[PDB]
Parts: structure tokens; sequence; C-alpha cells
RNA sequence: GUGUAAAGUUCCUUCGACGAGUCGAGUUGUUUGGGAAUGCAGCUCUAAGUGGGUGGUAAAUUCCAUCUAAAGCUAAAUAUUG
RNA sequence: UGACCUCAAAUCAGGUAGGACUACCCGCUGAACUUAAGCAUAUCAAUAAGCGGAGGAAAAGAAACCAACAGGGAUUGCCUCAGUAGCGGCGAGUGAAGCGGCAAAAGCUCAAAUUUGAAAUCUGGCGUCUUUGGCGUCCGAGUUGUAAUUUGAAGAAGGUAUCU
């Protein structure tokens, strides 16, 4: 709402508090990040350090596809488990019979190892794994299978 | 210009851009005007369902592998499998794909099976039947009747087999063996005709 | 079956039961076939040769291939299709032998 | 300008939070008197009448 | 053409295939993708061709 | 038949018999005028594969267009701009010779559509052209059930706004990744590009 | 209805024509996000028949994948200060 | 004494084009102000002005496509991709595409084939009728190719079980 801001508290007052020395003005200093290596630069250098510059190689024709791999860590890997039968499968969950967790299928590439796991037997199928992610699942008498 | 500490701004407005301002004012309206046009076109044709009917096909990319959605239309092959001709599933709501191919047979046998449960809802009508027997059906939507659903994910209980090699050495040899195949071959090539063409 | 089963390494990918594909007729369209070789061979005896590839002609004559073979490259354009048109050219020398 | 912002959003939740704020105001003789409407001839709120 | 299509359709009214009441035609061969087909297939016993094309 | 030997014959076009073709026909064409109704196809192969039939109805005009580039016809040089804008040689026209050609013999025939066009010959100063026309009011086209389409006026000059096959290669259009910029037509593409979409609920 | 007609359906054999100053290459100019060159155009060169194009780093060698140009028509969803 | 080819003439028989409108549409041609705190590449902008051409839509369109997947599958539009890959005195700036969800969905036609046991094709004149046309007839066009038959998804020519 417009009766809410300052230019309403302005009226009466000369200058709409933008000073009687300084006399708001078209664009003082520039357009956009005109000057950022001239008169922007003590602004550029102490706000964005590393503007300026190339880095890295190019890419031509980057296709975002080839690199999706959202990353699932043990501490969340229990979630994909039906909710309805978890506290069953924590309880009789052994090596003849632990419930299978299809990360791909639940929309993950690679399972990382951060957390702790339940020390009850799953069988994790991933895309990709961790070192350390792997180590863990096998310590609670689990396994990792590959799939595509 | 630049002053403060704040994200620095990519705002593509130095072109004439209000000449090309496009503001969906229409938008309820046309959402009306096409709903109006598909009972229009339901009713045109009514028992006749106002959709084709659609294979199932896996979406492409790594990132789409494990999705499943609806495709253009049943290839030659799979209308081939249930003794329909191209010509004339197209005159009996089968929708047909000149394009594609089957190199395996899991979408192959999903459509030959989507296909094979449209045909045994299907009643053709003729000179024969009367507007009685017309009236006795309903117009369904086949895009609902015959839905496009995801194969289940893997979950219950299995029995644990743990191989000797994990899961980690196994992708790192994969990676490794990918990486150095060419040069290995290379270095093959040139040790076998060294040691077989001064051997001989 | 026909990919490793994995996603990562030589032929990556899952695995999947395959299915025998019927050739697409349009995959044929370089094949030769018996009009278009009988109508090439009589419009070659009417038509002749072109400057340049008498000009090839000499040059492989000559003993030059390598002579040859930048000629016509720089005639056709590209080296592949020089290659073809300098196999050619002997093919024709080869026919005149006899 | 015609791009003036007409329509505002409001989150799905907090709009049906406000519509059961206000179904149970409803129930509320002070505020539906407060409100103007002439129920002081009505026994009780809820007034709930028959399906005829 | 006319009077033996005349004749056809009088055939054909006896009942007869038409093919016996007409003999087989030995003319000359025109037109030069039906004569260049004819060439093609050993055919043609003679060819004349126009000097003036 | 004989148009497959016409048309393995023509892409023999440093062959002595058809270089003395060219040369004869070229000199006859360039003693013509500029502009001229050929009695018949010169290559009559190349006709019937652009979509002519030898009906009434069917017209070839044979054209003569200068070749070479576009000297930008600014007086004496001068641009009046910035110096990435003052060049006025060494600068090309973006429609073909071909369309130039086609576009001239339609604007004189202005009673036909041209169906298509194809070279026939050629010297240093310039190009020959056949263009293949329809008339639209003739009964022998109008009652031909492949060849009704031309005379619905969607096709009204259709060589003046790049309908044809030169047009459409001058226009860039094509599938795929090397023609994204003027795959459906460059300015709609641009405008499409460039134009803010504002809805009620704006995200 | 002139349906001994027209069309489709299974299998075998022999075949299977498929667009040239065009593709493609160089260079020049313009343009593009297209970067040893995205498209277009001019000029010079100028093809082939499992050939040709594409596969976003120039080149040669070896493969693979995928389409089938240089001819043509076609409603709807889309645009709309007249 | 007559054909043919090419080229003319007629107030010849019958037709057709031009010009208008401007919001959208298909092309050509084409700036500079402006931004870069100067300025020349760049930017404004493949925009304004100028020229040619349409329709109720136009254009595009049934892959010489996208991809690199377990593959999608004409064109168009929306949301997203994405202010991203990239381009850029790598400065100011600029900047798409594939996938994904949806709206709408629709497919096809020639050229290249000997009808060769029969140019089977078509404009026009004349007559007649039930006239957006049918039938008859006569010139003409057309074999330097008009019909039927095939369009790569195929398909043709023979043989083939018969069925719909
Ligand atoms: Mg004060
Ligand atoms: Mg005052
Ligand atoms: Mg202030
Ligand atoms: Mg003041
Ligand atoms: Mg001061
Ligand atoms: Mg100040
Ligand atoms: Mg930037
Ligand atoms: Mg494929
Ligand atoms: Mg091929
Ligand atoms: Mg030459
Ligand atoms: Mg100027
Ligand atoms: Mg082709
Ligand atoms: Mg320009
Ligand atoms: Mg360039
Ligand atoms: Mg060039
Ligand atoms: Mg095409
Ligand atoms: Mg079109
Ligand atoms: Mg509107
Ligand atoms: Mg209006
Ligand atoms: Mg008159
Ligand atoms: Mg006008
Ligand atoms: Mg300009
Ligand atoms: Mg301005
Ligand atoms: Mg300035
Ligand atoms: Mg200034
Ligand atoms: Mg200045
Ligand atoms: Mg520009
Ligand atoms: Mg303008
Ligand atoms: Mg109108
Ligand atoms: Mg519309
Ligand atoms: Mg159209
Ligand atoms: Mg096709
Ligand atoms: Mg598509
Ligand atoms: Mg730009
Ligand atoms: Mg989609
Ligand atoms: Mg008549």
């Amino acid at each position: 709402p417009t009766r809410l801001t300052k230019t309403r508290k302005h009226r009466g007052n000369v200058s709409a508090g933008k000073g009687r020395i300084g006399k708001h003005r078209k664009h003082p200093g520039g357009r956009g990040k005109a000057g950022g290596q001239h008169h922007h630069r003590t602004n550029l250098d102490k706000y964005h350090p590393g503007y300026f510059g190339k880095v890295g190689m190019r890419y031509f024709h980057k296709q975002q596809n080839h690199f999706w791999r959202p990353e699932i860590n043990l501490d969340k890997l229990w979630t994909l488990v039906d909710s309805e039968k978890k506290d069953e499968y924590l309880s009789k969950s052994s090596a003849s019979a632990a419930p299978v967790i299809d990360t791909l299928a639940h929309g993950y590439g690679k399972v990382l190892g951060k957390g702790r796991l339940p020390e009850v037997p799953v069988i994790v199928k991933a895309r990709f794994v961790s070192k350390l992610a792997e180590e863990k699942i096998r310590a609670v008498g689990g396994v990792v299978e590959l799939v595509a | 210009a630049i002053s403060k500490n704040l994200p620095l701004l990519n705002n593509h407005f130095r072109k004439h851009w209000q000449e090309r301002v496009r503001v969906h004012f229409d938008q309820a309206g046309k959402k009306a005007s096409r709903r109006q046009s598909r009972l229009r076109k339901a009713a045109k044709i009514a028992p006749r369902p106002i959709d084709a009917l659609r294979p199932v096909v896996r979406a492409p990319t790594v990132k789409y592998n494990r999705k499943v959605r609806a495709g253009r239309g049943f290839t030659l092959a799979e209308l081939k499998a249930v003794g329909i001709a191209p010509k004339y599933a197209r005159t009996i709501g089968i929708s047909v794909d000149h394009r594609r191919q089957n190199k395996s047979q899991e979408t192959f046998d999903a459509n030959v099976a989507r296909l094979q449960e449209y045909k045994s809802k299907l009643v053709i009508f003729d000179k024969k039947t009367k507007a009685s027997e017309v009236a006795s059906f309903e117009q369904v939507d086949v895009s609902a009747t015959f839905p496009v659903e995801q194969p289940a994910p893997e979950s219950g209980l299995r029995a644990v087999e743990v191989p000797e090699q994990t899961a980690y050495r196994t992708l790192r040899l994969a990676r490794n063996e990918k990486k150095y195949k060419g040069i290995r071959e290379k270095r093959a090539k040139e040790k076998a005709e060294a040691e077989a063409e001064k051997a001989k | 079956m026909a990919k490793s089963g994995i996603a990562a390494g030589v032929n990556k990918g899952r695995k999947t039961t395959a299915k025998e594909v019927a050739p697409k007729i349009s995959y044929r369209k370089g094949a030769s076939s018996q009009r278009t070789v009988f109508v090439r061979s009589i419009v070659k005896e009417v038509a002749g040769l072109a400057p340049y590839e008498r000009r090839l002609i000499e040059l492989i004559r000559n003993a030059g291939e390598k002579r040859a073979k930048k000629l016509a490259k720089k005639r056709l354009g590209t080296h592949k299709r020089a290659l073809r048109k300098v196999e050619e050219m002997t093919q024709v020398i080869a026919e005149s032998r006899r | 300008k015609t791009w003036r912002r007409w329509n505002v959003k409001v989150n799905h939740n907090e709009k049906r939070y406000a519509t059961a704020s206000a179904i149970a105001a409803s129930a509320v003789t002070s505020l539906v008197l407060a409100r103007g409407h002439r129920v002081e001839q009505v026994k009780e709120l809820p007034l709930v009448v028959s399906n005829e | 053409k006319k009077e033996r299509l005349t004749k056809e359709a009088a055939a054909i009214a006896e009942g007869k295939t038409a093919k016996d009441v007409s003999p087989k035609p030995v003319v000359v061969k025109y037109g030069l993708n039906h004569v260049v087909s004819l060439i093609e297939n050993k055919k043609a016993k003679l060819v004349l061709i126009a000097n003036d094309v | 038949g004989a148009y497959k030997y016409l048309e393995e014959l023509q892409r023999k076009k440093q062959s002595d018999v058809m270089r003395f073709l060219y040369r004869v026909r070229c000199w006859e064409y360039r003693q013509k005028n500029v502009i001229h109704r050929a009695s018949r196809p010169s290559r009559p192969d190349k006709a019937r594969r652009l979509g002519y039939k030898a009906k009434q109805g069917f017209v070839i005009y044979r054209i003569r267009v200068r070749r070479g580039g576009r000297k930008r016809p600014v007086p004496k040089g001068a641009t009046y701009g910035k110096p990435t804008n003052q060049g006025v040689n060494q600068l090309k026209y973006q429609k073909s010779l071909r369309s130039t050609a086609e576009e001239r013999v339609g604007r004189r025939a202005s009673n036909l559509r041209v169906l298509n066009s194809y070279w026939v010959n050629q010297d240093s100063t310039y190009k020959y052209f056949e263009v293949i026309l329809v008339d639209p009011s003739h009964k022998a086209i109008r009652r031909d059930a492949r060849y009704n389409w031309i005379v619905n006026p969607v096709h009204k000059h259709r060589e003046a706004r790049g309908l044809t096959s030169a047009g459409k290669k001058s226009r860039g259009i094509n599938k795929g990744h090397l023609f994204n910029k003027t795959k459906a037509g460059r300015r709609h593409t641009w405008k499409k590009h460039n134009t803010l979409s504002l809805w009620r609920y704006r995200s």
C-alpha cells in the first residue's frame, strides 16, 4: 500500500529525503555494473572477490542430465522403507529376510555415508555408493547391490 | 552504480521490453473455452472415446530411466503381434508410431498386453447395430481407463548375500578399466606384433 | 545380457532382454541396384571424364599417388572423398591396360 | 500499466486455516451480533434446519 | 479404336472374352520412356531416332 | 525410362557433351530477353522432379539474373554511422539468386502461382533459371486433386514470402540443433524469447 | 447398389528405381549462445552409392549410433492497440 | 501441295493480376540516440524507419530430428530447463537447446517403373439435360509422357491359405 510508504511522510519537506547538497540525480557513478574496475573497485574487491577473470575449462553443449545424481545419506536411508512396515522390519530383519531399499526408484543416484544406521540388515540398491557408506551398511549385516 | 554487500543481478531489461509484455488476463476465460471445446468434441462423436489409446514408453536419458510415460503410438511390430493393421488401427482409436522400434522385450510386452486389454473391451458397431445398443454405452476416458502405471519399486524382504568384492571396489575397477582400455589395447597390440613379428 | 548391469565402466547400463529388430527399408538407402549400375555405366560412356579427372589419371600413371591425393582433395574438398576418387581413377586405368 | 499485479497468492493451508476459523466464529453469538446480524431471536447457534 | 471397342462390346454381349474377336496387335512402338525400356529388355528389333530432338 | 539417363547425364556437367551444350544454350539464352517464356522445359526430368506436369496450366519461364554480391546502395559510399557499418563492398544478399529469379518471374506473370524453379546454366555475369508456374484459374488445375492446393489463397505469391524450396532454404527452415534460431521462423523465435510472460498469480 | 469388382490380411522367392552447380570444401561478408567458424548469402572448386548428413574442439586412422537432404500438402492447441 | 519447331498479331473465345486496411503473420533491408560513467569491438538491435507478400489465423509440420538412455519419436504453445551451457574490450552486457509436466493431436503426396493386347488422361467449342455439374460429339493438349499403379512406415512382380 502507498499510504504506508515514506513518500507520504516526505510531503511538505523540500528534498524528499534526498538531501540539499547531493541533489538526487539521474545516474552518478554510471549504470549497472559500470566502473567495476575503476571507481567501484573498492566495492567489488571487498564484497565480490573473484569477480573478474577466467577459471577452469569451458564445456561446449553441457547437458545437465548427464550429471544427475541426487545424494541420500545413511541417516536418511530408512525413510525410504514403507512407513507402515518400518517398525516390523526393524524387529524381524535378519540375514534370511532383510528389507530391500531401491534408492534409484526413489530418485537417488548415490548413497553417501553420513550418520548411523540401525543395527539391522538391509539390502540397498544404488547406482553409486561411497566407500564409507558401504562399509557401514556391511557392518550392520547388510549389502549394497549395484544397479543401473 | 555498485553499492553495498548485495548480490550482483542480471536483469535483462535493456531492450524495448514493454512492447512485448504478455499478461495472461485470459487464463480463466481460456480455461472455460477450452472446457467447452472439449465438451463439443466429446458430444460430436459419443460414445466413441475422445482419446486414442497411447503406448507406454521409458523416458530417455540417465535422469529419467526410472520413469515410464505415455508414448506417441504403438509400433508396427506391437500391432503386428495383436493382428491389427496400422491403417485399420488408426480407425479404432489406436495410435500408431512408425518411428519407434522395440530393441528390448519389456516395453514390447507391456504394450502388447495394453493393446490386448484395449482390444477385449472394444465393441465395433456396424449397420446391423441399432441406436438402442449404441445408447447402452457411455463415453469412457481412455487415458483413465488404461492409465500409465509406474512399475513398483522393489521392496520387502530378501536374503542377504555379500560378495567378497565390495560394490565400491567394483565401481572403481569398472572406471579404471574404461579409462585405460584404449591404451592397454594399443600396448597389447604393439606387444603382440613385436613378440610375434621378430619371432617369425 | 548386453549391458554390464552397473552404472560405470565399459558397456555400462541396465541389462534388458534383447528383441530382434526388423531392419527398416530406409536403411537400404546407400545400397546399389541393377538399374542404377546399368544407367551409370552407359552415361559414363556417353559423357566421359571431367578435366580434373583426366589430370588425376596422369598423376596416377606417373606414379604420383601422393600427388594425386593432394589434387583430389583440393578438387573434391575432403580427404575421404579424395581417397574414393583416386581409387576410382586407378580402376579406370586398370580397365585401360587390356 | 496493465502488468501491475492484480491477483495475490495465499498459501492453500493458510486459506483453509482461515476458512475453518470463520466457520468456527459463525457459532459464537457475540461475534454474530457484533457482525450486525439480527439473530437475537434465534435460540442457539449453530442454527440447523431440517432437510425439507 | 472406337470401331474395335464397338466390336468388343458386341462380343461381350455374346458372352465371349473379347480377346478372341480382336487379333493381337502388331504396331510401331513410340514414346521415349517406352522405347528405352523396350531396348533395355532386348525387345526392340529396330529403333529409329529423330535427328532434331 | 529415359528420365534416369537424363538425371545421370546432367550430373556430368564437366563432360565434353554437357560443356558444349552449356556453351551453346548460354549464348542463346543471353541473346533473348532477361525474362522470356520457355516453350518447354530444357530439362524435362528436372521439371518432373519439382512437380511439373505436361498439362495445360503448367508454364515455364526462363530468367537471367546478375551474379555477385549486393553493393550497399548508399550515395558515394558514406554510411553515416559507426565503423562496423561502413562496409559497402563484399556485402551479400540474404536471398539466393534462385529466389530473385522466382520473384521477378512471379511478378511478371502475376496471374500464375510460382510452383518451383531450377538452375539451367551459368556464365560470369548471369545465372539462368527456369521457373515452373501453375495457372490457378485453369480448370485442368482446379479439377486436379493433386494441385487444387495451390488455388487456395494462402499460396498467393508464395515465392515472395519464402515458401518455395529456395525461400525455405534461405529462411533456415530445417530440423535440428543447427537451426535453433530459425527453425520456426527467426523473428517469431526472437519475439517468443524476448516476451515477458506474466501470469495472474505471479511465480 | 452393374461389388465374379475394390481394399486389407498370412507365408515364400526374385527384386527394391529413392531428387546435382546439389551435398560437401575453401574463402569473403553478415549473423548466432554456437566457441579452429550456428545459419544465410556471394565467388571458386565440385561429388558418391551402404552412399550421404548429423553426433557442439581443428586433423588422420578405426569403429559405433541415428536419420535419409537437395521435390510437395496438411486441422488443433498459439498470436491478435485492425 | 502439306507437316513440324520457334516466334508474332487480333477490340480473337474465356479468364486472371494490380489497389485498400494494420493489431497479429511471412520475408528483405536497416540505423542512430542510448549503455559502456570517455570511446572505436560490443550494446541498443538481428529493434525503429523503408520495401515485397498473406490469412482468419499466418508460419512450422510428419525427421537427412533428439539423443547416448532400459532410449524417445511430425509441428506449435505454456511451465520448467535457465539468467543456465555458452558468447563477451571475458568489460558493460548477453544467452539458447535436449530431457520432464501439460494444452492440442492427424496424417500423408509426388519424381525416379513398359498401359504397350491398344493415352486407358485432360481444357475448350457445339448439342442436350435434373446445371457448384452429367451425358453425347468434334477439334485441341499430350508420347520431349496425360491416367491407373508405388513413396521407404515401404513397396513391386510371381506364387500363396483362405478369410475380413
Ligand atoms: Mg528536516
Ligand atoms: Mg515549497
Ligand atoms: Mg533518504
Ligand atoms: Mg533541491
Ligand atoms: Mg559536493
Ligand atoms: Mg549523492
Ligand atoms: Mg555477468
Ligand atoms: Mg531408436
Ligand atoms: Mg543407409
Ligand atoms: Mg563451369
Ligand atoms: Mg547510418
Ligand atoms: Mg529423397
Ligand atoms: Mg543485414
Ligand atoms: Mg560464419
Ligand atoms: Mg559458403
Ligand atoms: Mg520433405
Ligand atoms: Mg506448407
Ligand atoms: Mg489477447
Ligand atoms: Mg480484436
Ligand atoms: Mg476478347
Ligand atoms: Mg498491394
Ligand atoms: Mg541492423
Ligand atoms: Mg532509449
Ligand atoms: Mg557512452
Ligand atoms: Mg554519461
Ligand atoms: Mg559521446
Ligand atoms: Mg544484433
Ligand atoms: Mg518497421
Ligand atoms: Mg480477407
Ligand atoms: Mg485457431
Ligand atoms: Mg498453412
Ligand atoms: Mg518420410
Ligand atoms: Mg517432437
Ligand atoms: Mg543479442
Ligand atoms: Mg514433453
Ligand atoms: Mg466436351
